[PDB]
């Protein structure tokens, strides 16, 4: 449902998560052109992106192009590949870059290839709303660039309310890293978030953030930095099973 | 380091991390740039470092200045991007009171401009 995301509109009988508010994937005054089987649409700081379009547990490819207004112009800025990892009570973007613009020039744009988390939004789950006593475990996906084959596993103990998981089966060997144990505070909204180090080899190569989203804390999602032999960026999603 | 307060620019997933600081040596966020404006790296985005000396870089953003089209003198650098510090002269086929533009934080001084 590609070319749907982009022109239909949202109805709501899609399942969720629904609608994903670009913040991070679009700059205050900058354009991000989607395209993708035959459909086209530009946002859009602030402007939703209809999901629920889009299947669940998979990541969604278009083709993207950011730009800039210079003296009623456009300016590409770059342009390369969009990535969309949807879940139920969240989702987060991603961007492949193919290619930028020059360093010299504006107007002529360079191969570069660079992979970052966007955008990581859904049902934030309230802190003052955690369950009590348990652990939670999260299953799901870890992606990274020209790679979403990999596999994410997160415990949430919510007694001692802290976290910690691990990454595994990706292509890089340096990017299945440990996500250390981390404590779950209340964000400036109240929200439950988590974030704490990552390690490769009992070493610290980054840090890793993850949102809790659900009424029922039933999904993670976010991101993390790893100092590899070469930075790299791994998207985050899991979810603990169904009822 | 406390929570970086970054000039033309800010942390990524700021209301994630936020809770979290002051932060130890070591640790490092990736960060993005306002319009305008690009990291040292040449992108809009890198990642700052808690050194013991502060947050590095210094200055994680700077302005570009865009080198405008000249109504009345040479285009040579037409469309060429420069970063803030930099000082250029304007062949104009007309004038500038008066002549060289610099790449100033908030853009080009004076305004590079013939007649």
């Amino acid at each position: 449902g590609l070319a749907d995301a982009l022109t239909a509109p949202l109805d709501h009988k899609d399942k969720g998560l629904q609608s994903l508010t670009l913040d991070q994937s679009v700059r205050k005054n900058e354009k991000l052109k989607l395209a993708a089987q035959g459909a086209e649409k530009t946002y859009g700081n602030g402007d939703s992106l209809n999901t629920g379009k889009l299947k669940n547990d998979k990541v969604s490819r278009f083709d993207f192009i950011r730009q800039i207004e210079v003296d009623g112009q456009l300016i590409t800025l770059e342009s390369g590949e969009f990535q969309v990892y949807k879940q139920s009570h969240s989702a987060l973007t991603a961007f492949q870059t193919e290619q930028i613009q020059d360093s010299e020039h504006s107007g002529k744009m360079v191969a570069k290839r660079q992979f970052r988390i966007g955008d990581i939004a859904g049902e934030h789950t309230s802190f003052d709303k955690l369950p009590e006593g348990g652990r939670a475990t999260y299953r799901g996906t870890a992606f990274g660039s020209d790679d979403a084959g990999g596999k994410l596993t997160y415990t949430i103990d919510f007694a001692a309310k802290q976290g910690n998981g691990k990454i595994e089966h990706l292509k890089s060997p340096e990017l299945n890293v440990d996500l250390a144990a981390a404590d779950i505070k209340p964000d400036g909204k109240r929200h439950a978030v988590i974030s704490g180090s990552v390690l490769y080899n009992q070493a610290e190569k980054g840090s890793y953030s993850l949102g809790i989203f659900g009424g029922k804390a039933q999904e993670v999602a976010g991101s993390a930095e790893v100092k590899t032999v070469n930075i790299r960026h791994i998207g985050l999603a899991a979810k603990q099973e169904l009822e | 380091c406390d929570y970086p307060d970054i000039k033309h620019g800010g942390l990524y997933h700021e209301n994630m991390r936020r809770p979290y600081f002051p932060v130890a040596v070591g640790k490092y966020y990736s960060y993005y740039c306002d319009e305008h404006f690009e990291t040292p790296s040449g992108s809009y985005w890198d990642h700052i470092h808690c050194t013991q000396d502060g947050w590095s870089p210094a200055v994680p953003c700077l302005r570009k200045c865009y080198f405008p089209y000249l109504e009345n003198g040479y285009n040579q650098n037409h469309g060429r991007k420069f970063v803030q510090g930099k000082s250029i002269d304007v062949a104009c086929h007309y004038a500038l009171k008066a002549q060289t533009v610099t790449c100033m934080e908030n853009g080009w001084s004076p305004t590079p401009r013939c007649i």
